[PDB]
């Protein structure tokens, strides 16, 4: 659920060096194939293979 | 789609008229600059993969405030929209060169892009800094050529005057 | 609506509110604003420029007029 | 108003300030369809192409045309009169009437007066004004968000596709105009520019057929709310 | 209307990746060519009202009911846009080989043709005749193997060209019939 | 007056657009192929007399019933007329040479001409006898040059279709 | 609309000979100078949005009295006229750069012009300014000695080109007053 | 549009043939029959409006449905656009007595009728109802035996004549049914 | 070939006896019905070839992919096969509607399709475009009878539901 609700990180205050920004394919052509499902873009990003288990239940 | 092959056919064929030897020296200067916009085009599909990632790169570089609260790229998602409108726009670039007119450019890119940029709030000079980022990352004897680096350079231009 | 006569004399109104598509000079230059004159009084003013004319709208010469 | 094929696939219009010759054969096409008019026609209207190499009122041009001969005696003299207001408002306006309103008025003006009378009411139309003027051929506009749905269907049914000739053909209209019904998806798939996709729709197969828009069909809406569905009819 | 190049450019972008290597390859070969086709252009042009008046007059001596009362040459009208068809369909030609696609010759004029050669009551095996007579003639002039005109050019090989102007000519009377 | 400025100017006029790069591609080639052009025309600048001379003559070579009764040619002011209008002929193909259009070869003496000579009993076949002379007096390397030869050439068939 | 190539065939149309040696010659310094007026063309266009933005924002900030209410650019209307006038300005000019003759120029959009800004109150001597402000600015770019922008090209003289480029702005400045 | 002589030079041209003796000679009966079509056609003419409301209020009074709250004519637009419709249908009918030839009247107003008043909802039995009336009407306006009217005429037959009117109002109710 | 005579003769036979006087009521409405059938097959054989024009040029309006490459339809033969199946079909659909029921449709164009168009590669989809427009475009008022347009598209509806 994890919702901040009264809640702004300026992301101007900071240094000017450290906003860092990563796009985990930079391409056109492979974050969407010619079919739906995507890795990436959309809702279809729900269904990829693994993850499916959850790791938090150590505490 | 404009380049001078459509052009001259749609004008002699305005006109009705044969396809005089006005046409065939304008396809002739079409097969005399060939050689330099499709060298621009090989060497734009060789690397525009580091082209888009140095280009939006520099794209945040300037405009942080994408980033922050924001009504931009607010989460990894739209960050790969962003690299992806970049590759489109690299794509539309090669597909300029290859045809050696704006045609596909505008009628693919620009052609209604800025009811889509006032309706989903994205801001246009962002990408302006982007391109002027390319612009600024050529070489005149190093990367490309001197004359189809010019080419390039004209069709990168092409796209900020149409988008400021 | 207005007279196609009428319509012709009138005016050409301003753009982001009269007209969608803009307009081309010839134009402005062929039908505008279109205003004939009284008898001129003097020797001197007679033989220089036409009174009213009928069934032509002439516009912007008739400004210099 | 994005108007999305107006520039990008329509031919641009032919304005008046270039050559003289290029206007007057553009109108001709455009006037007339494809009429392939031939030595004859062209020297018996010399005056009307003397009036507008002389001044370009192009207006003045369409509407010394439609009162010739030459078209009146195709079009008003082989042809039936629902056909005959039809092709007026394809000649003339570029688009076909929006309602049984409007066609109603057209012929309400010509039965009351004539054939001049009703020539000048098209060519004194606002909206007639507005697209073209005095200075602009007539030719089929690519507004977007058009007053009528039908005005586009049957615009585009009645803009027919590259080589049209209306000679051979017989009136599309006349059941579409009085009854409402929008034209056959076909004749307005065939008249489409090149690179619209024509008539990709057409849901058709074992499932999802759903062919003919049906008026008397009833409306069904299904809405989630957590509970469950409420359905409004 | 798409030339070789807009061919190339819709075909990759369908394929929604950069042109590529082997497109390039071909479209090299394609302004490799050249002068070869400007030539050719030059040749189909600078003949044609009289391609157009031998074939559609070896239209009519062929087959002597078109000419015959009631048939659909027999008008001097009908004769008369019975040219300026054959005309037409020479200036599309033209144009596609311009062109190097079929692009423009599909968007113009044969999009709707038999439908209305339908409607106008054209037969239109008479029309695939003069079409074919237009080929025969047309890749005659283009080998410069014409027997009344034989102009000067440069000697090169030119069989990829005229089977490309023979494939125009084919589908133009292949979409009448 | 029709050539490859003016056609691309008048198409991105009526478009509305600035010239881009395809324009300046087209008149690249018109900057190709002008050489030619100018070849041919300086040489037929230089012995246009005999030019019209010899084609005048092989036109009432071919048709001799012109000089007969005739519904023609049928005095040496006549004649006159004829060898005048054989060097406005040429020198229109001057003209459409220079420009390196068709154009100023079409609107003064293409335009129009049809009405004139089916008013005035003027045969076009004479014409057409007198042009054919002259493309079949034309030599490979001898008097112009190949290539500039050729562009000629492609002139005056134009008019010989235009006029047949 | 005539080219170079049309003005000297109509003055020896008047002249009512053949075209001759020195025209030509002047001519072949044309084809002569050949890209220089390419290249000059594509540096005023591949600029051109930024200097109708920087032209008429001078315009403005020179003469505040035009963003005073009352003015003719106090609207946003107003102001989208007036951007849209400069744009259309610069356009003719660089037609009238590739054509080399200013017939275009004269044809298309300066004939009737200043009966249509007395027409609709345009102050016609700041229209004139934003004119000069084009001309300053389109020659320094024609330079290359742009403040902002150094483009990477072969050097050679282009006064001639320039002094010509400037020739058309001073024709249109002087065609508005 | 064909009158008489145009459908003779028709048939002799698919014929192919000159235009001969018999039909000549059935068109010179034509031309005799002459003054008596003239006085026809001005007997029709000259009582159109009062036929026209005669018919139209008898086919009212025939049916009183169509006055009925939901019938066709139930309106005064629809009532004026019915007397407008009756109108034109005596208009066409006139103009194919003074021709002779049914060709005008199937190529204005006949072709295309049943279509539309099938578009409209128009019932096709009240409309031969009030074509039947016109032709009564008619045929005794054209015989001189009107009950209101006896207007001065030169006594003689015509029968053959009264005949084709009543084969034109044939035409037109058997056509919207 | 079923129809209402083979049915019943078929019937009385595979009892063994006489036909009794239900087969003749049978075959009275038979004689009652043929009188719309034989209509809509009058007006079927008047105007085939427009129906099979409008069918198979709607047939790749709603289906382009055909005509590229490998797909059927790509070559002009095929599509000469296209037209010619459709020609085929709307023969069939008036043997069926002469005879009155679905006998000769069934056996000499459904019967075994499935092994045919499956094992060609040949969908069926694309026929039910083409019969779907064929069943669309139709007035019962203007071009036909009002009972023969109902056999007309009954017939169709059985090629349809016969097909995919
Ligand atoms: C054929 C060419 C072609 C293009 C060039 C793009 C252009 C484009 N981008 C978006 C849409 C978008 N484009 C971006 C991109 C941006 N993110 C930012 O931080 C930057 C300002 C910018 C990258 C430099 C984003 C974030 C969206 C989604 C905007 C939103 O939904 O809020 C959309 C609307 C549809 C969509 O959501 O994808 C379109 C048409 N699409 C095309 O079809
Ligand atoms: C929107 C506003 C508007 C108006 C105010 C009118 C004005 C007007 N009146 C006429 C036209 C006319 N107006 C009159 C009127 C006159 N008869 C006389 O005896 C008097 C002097 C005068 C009434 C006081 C007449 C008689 C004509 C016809 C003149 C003619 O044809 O001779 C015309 C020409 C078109 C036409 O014939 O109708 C116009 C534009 N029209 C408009 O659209
Ligand atoms: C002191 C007295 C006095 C007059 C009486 C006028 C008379 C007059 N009229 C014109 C000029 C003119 N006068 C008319 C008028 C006409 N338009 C037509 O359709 C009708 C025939 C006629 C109105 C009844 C026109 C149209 C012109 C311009 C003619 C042209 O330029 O072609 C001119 C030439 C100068 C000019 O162009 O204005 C003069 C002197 N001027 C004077 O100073
Ligand atoms: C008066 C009412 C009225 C309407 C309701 C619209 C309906 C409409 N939409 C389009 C046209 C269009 N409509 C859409 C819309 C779509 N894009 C998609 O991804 C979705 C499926 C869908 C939005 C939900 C698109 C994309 C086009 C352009 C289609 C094309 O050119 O390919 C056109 C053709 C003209 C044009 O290009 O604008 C028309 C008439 N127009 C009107 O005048
Ligand atoms: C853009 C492309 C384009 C075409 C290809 C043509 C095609 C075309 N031809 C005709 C029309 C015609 N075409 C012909 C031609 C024929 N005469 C014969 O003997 C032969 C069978 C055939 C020549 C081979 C004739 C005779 C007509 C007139 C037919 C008639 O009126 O009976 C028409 C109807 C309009 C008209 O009458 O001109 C059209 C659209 N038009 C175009 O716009
Ligand atoms: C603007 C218009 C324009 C043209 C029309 C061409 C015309 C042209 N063709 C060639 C040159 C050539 N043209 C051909 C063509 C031919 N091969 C044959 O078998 C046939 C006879 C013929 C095609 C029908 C060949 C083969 C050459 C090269 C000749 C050689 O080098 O031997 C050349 C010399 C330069 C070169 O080698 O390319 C020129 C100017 N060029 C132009 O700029
Ligand atoms: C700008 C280009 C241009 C041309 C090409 C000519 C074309 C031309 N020729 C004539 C007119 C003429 N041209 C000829 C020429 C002919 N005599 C014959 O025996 C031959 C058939 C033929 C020469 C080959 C003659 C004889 C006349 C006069 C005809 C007559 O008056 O009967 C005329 C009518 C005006 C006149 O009488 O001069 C024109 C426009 N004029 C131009 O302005
Ligand atoms: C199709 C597009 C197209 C262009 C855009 C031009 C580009 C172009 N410019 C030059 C070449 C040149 N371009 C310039 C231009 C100038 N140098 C200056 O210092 C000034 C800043 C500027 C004034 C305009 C000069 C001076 C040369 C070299 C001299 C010359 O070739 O005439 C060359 C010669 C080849 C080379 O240098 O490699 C080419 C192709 N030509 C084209 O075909
Ligand atoms: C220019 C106008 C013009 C007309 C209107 C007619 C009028 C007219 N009708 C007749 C003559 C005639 N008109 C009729 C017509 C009639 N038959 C009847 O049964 C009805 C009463 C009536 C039709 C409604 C007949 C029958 C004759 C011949 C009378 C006779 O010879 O007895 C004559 C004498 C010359 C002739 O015999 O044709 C004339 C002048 N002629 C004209 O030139
Ligand atoms: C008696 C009824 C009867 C039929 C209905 C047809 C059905 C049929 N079609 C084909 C065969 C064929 N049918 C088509 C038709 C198609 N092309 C396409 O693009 C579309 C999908 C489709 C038209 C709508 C094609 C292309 C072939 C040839 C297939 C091939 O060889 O690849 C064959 C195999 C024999 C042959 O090659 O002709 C048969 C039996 N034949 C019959 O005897
Ligand atoms: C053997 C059976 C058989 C049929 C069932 C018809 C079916 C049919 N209808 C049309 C053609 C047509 N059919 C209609 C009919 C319609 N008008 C409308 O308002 C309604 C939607 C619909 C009546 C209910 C129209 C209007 C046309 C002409 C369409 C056009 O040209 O725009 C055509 C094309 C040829 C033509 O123009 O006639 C065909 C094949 N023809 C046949 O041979
Ligand atoms: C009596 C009614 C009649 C005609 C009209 C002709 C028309 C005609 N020309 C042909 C074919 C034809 N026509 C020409 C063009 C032509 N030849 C030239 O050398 C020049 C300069 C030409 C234009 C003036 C060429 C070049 C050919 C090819 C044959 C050849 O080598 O000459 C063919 C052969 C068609 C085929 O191969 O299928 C025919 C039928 N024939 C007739 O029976
Ligand atoms: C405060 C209100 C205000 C302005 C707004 C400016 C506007 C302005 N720019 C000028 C002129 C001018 N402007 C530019 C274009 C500009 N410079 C560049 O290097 C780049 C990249 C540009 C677009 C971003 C150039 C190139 C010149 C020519 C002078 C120069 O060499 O910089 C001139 C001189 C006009 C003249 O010579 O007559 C003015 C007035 N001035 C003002 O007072
Ligand atoms: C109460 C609702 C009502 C009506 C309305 C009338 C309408 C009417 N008029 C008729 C027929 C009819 N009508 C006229 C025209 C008419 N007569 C004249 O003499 C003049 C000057 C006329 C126009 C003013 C004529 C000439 C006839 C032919 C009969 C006759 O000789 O009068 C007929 C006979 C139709 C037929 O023969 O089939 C009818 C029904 N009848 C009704 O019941």
């Amino acid at each position: 659920i994890a919702n901040p609700d009264v809640s702004s990180v300026d992301y101007q205050l900071m240094p000017p060096g450290s906003v860092i920004v990563q796009p985990d394919e930079v391409s056109a052509a492979k974050m969407l194939p010619v079919s739906g499902m995507s890795k990436h873009i959309g809702k279809t990003k729900r269904l990829v293979e693994g993850d499916g288990l959850s790791d938090y239940s150590r505490l | 789609m404009k380049s001078v092959i459509t052009t001259t056919i749609s004008a002699a064929d305005a006109a009705g008229r044969f396809p005089s030897s006005s046409d065939l020296e304008s396809i002739q200067g079409n097969i005399q600059r060939a050689s330099a916009r499709l060298e621009a085009a090989e060497k734009l599909s060789g690397n525009h993969e580091a082209v888009v990632k140095e280009a939006g790169d520099a794209c945040f570089a300037k405009y942080s405030y994408l980033k922050n609260s924001g009504e931009a790229g607010d989460s990894q998602e739209k960050i790969n929209k962003c690299y992806r409108d970049v590759d489109h726009y690299m794509r539309l670039i090669n597909y300029s060169l290859v045809v050696g007119g704006t045609g596909p450019l505008d009628e693919w890119g620009i052609a209604g892009s800025r009811e889509v940029y006032r309706t989903l709030n994205l801001p246009g000079s962002a990408y302006i800094a982007s391109f002027t980022f390319t612009r600024d990352r050529l070489c005149v004897p190093r990367d490309m050529s001197s004359q189809a680096g010019v080419e390039f350079v004209a069709a990168l231009d092409y796209v900020i005057n149409s988008l400021s | 609506v207005v007279d196609p006569f009428q319509r012709k004399f009138q005016s050409i109104g301003k753009i982001g509110i009269d007209y969608s598509r803009p307009k081309k000079l010839a134009t402005y230059k062929r039908v505008g604003y279109s205003v004939g004159l009284d008898f001129p009084n003097a020797v001197s003013m007679a033989g220089h420029y036409s009174l009213t004319d009928c069934t032509r709208a002439g516009g912007a010469a008739k400004i210099l007029m | 108003a994005f108007s999305s094929i107006d520039r990008i696939l329509t031919a641009d219009p032919v304005a008046f300030p270039n050559g003289t010759e290029s206007v007057i054969r553009a109108t001709y096409i455009q006037v007339f369809g494809n009429a392939h008019v031939m030595d004859s026609e062209r020297e018996e209207l010399a005056t009307a192409e003397s009036n507008v190499c002389r001044t370009g009122n192009v207006r003045e041009f369409v509407r010394a045309i439609v009162l010739s001969e030459n078209y009146k005696s195709r079009f008003f003299y082989s042809v039936s009169q629902y056909r005959f207001i039809e092709l007026m408002f394809k000649h003339i306006l570029g688009r076909a009437p929006e309602s049984r309103a409007e066609y109603a008025e057209a012929m309400a003006v010509y039965n009351t007066k004539g054939y001049e009378p009703l020539v000048s009411w098209f060519v004194d139309s606002l909206e007639y004004n507005e697209n073209f003027g005095s200075w602009i051929v007539p030719y089929g506009i690519y507004q977007g968000c058009y007053s009528s749905n039908e005005l586009f269907n049957r615009s585009v049914a009645m803009r027919l596709a590259p080589g049209c000739s209306d000679k051979g053909r017989s009136a599309m209209l006349q059941y579409c105009v009085l009854s409402g019904d929008s034209p056959n998806w076909l004749s307005i798939s065939k008249a489409l520019p090149a690179g619209t996709e024509k008539g990709t729709g057409l849901c058709i197969g074992g499932h999802w057929q759903s062919s003919q828009r049906n008026k008397q069909a009833p409306v069904k809406g299904k809405s989630k709310i957590p509970g469950g569905v409420i359905v409004t009819e | 209307m798409l030339d070789a190049f807009s061919r190339v450019v819709v075909n990759s972008d369908s394929k929604a990746a950069y042109v590529g290597g082997s497109d390039l390859q071909s479209l090299k070969t394609f302004i490799s060519d050249g002068n070869k086709r400007l030539d050719a252009v030059n040749c189909i042009v600078s003949n044609a009202s009289c391609i157009v008046s031998d074939a559609i007059s070896g239209m009519i001596c062929e087959n002597p009911g078109l000419i015959a009362p009631g048939g659909n040459c027999y008008t001097n009208r009908r004769m008369a846009a019975c040219l300026r068809d054959g005309e037409i369909i020479l200036r599309y030609v033209s144009y596609a080989l311009l062109a190097g696609d079929s692009s423009v010759l599909d968007d113009r004029c044969l999009n709707g043709l038999k439908e209305t050669y339908i409607a106008l009551g054209v037969p239109t095996a008479s029309t695939s005749r003069a079409v074919s007579i237009m080929k025969a003639a047309s890749t005659a002039f283009i080998m410069n193997t014409a027997s009344g005109r034989k102009i000067e050019i440069a000697a090169g090989d030119c069989q990829a060209l005229q089977s490309e102007a023979a494939a125009y000519f084919d589908k133009v009377g292949s979409a009448v019939d």
